[PDB]
């Protein structure tokens, strides 16, 4: 049995840690809804 | 239960002890979170219950109580903020330039930020604070790094 619990409110924090990369990938999406990448 | 607009965990006592299974978005009046999370089955806010509405496996997104409210897009241009909830720790905001999956039916917009399973559901906004998508559904690169799209839903 499942239950939700309120974490915060959905809001930009100026100044928040920076980071990550941003890959460009070729990927295949199936019926499933599982993502997997073309080679 | 509480309604009030905002970002919430999706627990389970089912396993051992209290477990965060996923992370949701409250927005007028509507919970939304990744279909992988709930598998669709109802939810408890307090003594209230709250019943599925609309879902899809493909996406990969389930919204309770009323349709999918969800509708900004990320501008292709600008860094977003993924406002990570994980399990047993405090929400954090984590600001990230998206990368692109490429599809062959379109684009999609995607984060390299590597969190726990149970943070799966966490809404990734811009720079209005407008929610984008939820983080939690992606692929796993070459290095073993993990990369999410941003999934959103369509609003009706
Ligand atoms: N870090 C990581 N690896 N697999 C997953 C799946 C969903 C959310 C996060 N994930």
């Amino acid at each position: 049995d499942m239950y939700i619990e309120r974490a915060g409110d959905i809001t930009w924090e100026k100044d928040a840690e920076v980071t990550g990369n941003s890959p460009r990938l070729d990927v295949a999406l199936d019926e499933s809804g599982d993502f997997s990448l073309v080679e | 239960g509480e309604t009030t607009d905002g970002v919430y965990r999706v627990m389970t006592r089912r396993l051992l002890g209290s477990t965060q299974v996923g992370v949701g978005v409250m927005q007028e009046g509507v919970f939304h979170t990744m279909w992988h999370v709930t598998k669709g089955a109802a939810l408890r806010s307090g003594e209230g219950r709250l019943d599925p509405y609309w879902g899809d496996v493909k996406q990969d997104l389930v919204s309770y109580c009323g349709p999918w409210k969800l509708d900004a897009a990320w501008d292709g241009l600008s860094e977003v903020q993924l406002l990570a909830v994980p399990p047993g720790e405090r929400a954090k905001n984590i600001q990230t330039l998206p990368g692109i999956f490429k599809t062959k039916d379109g684009d999609i917009g995607a984060v390299a930020l590597d969190y726990p399973a149970g943070t799966s559901g966490s809404p990734i906004l811009d720079k209005c604070g407008r929610v984008i998508g939820l983080y939690g559904n992606g692929v796993v690169i070459k290095n073993g790094s993990y990369v999410s799209a941003i999934t959103q839903g369509k609003r009706e």
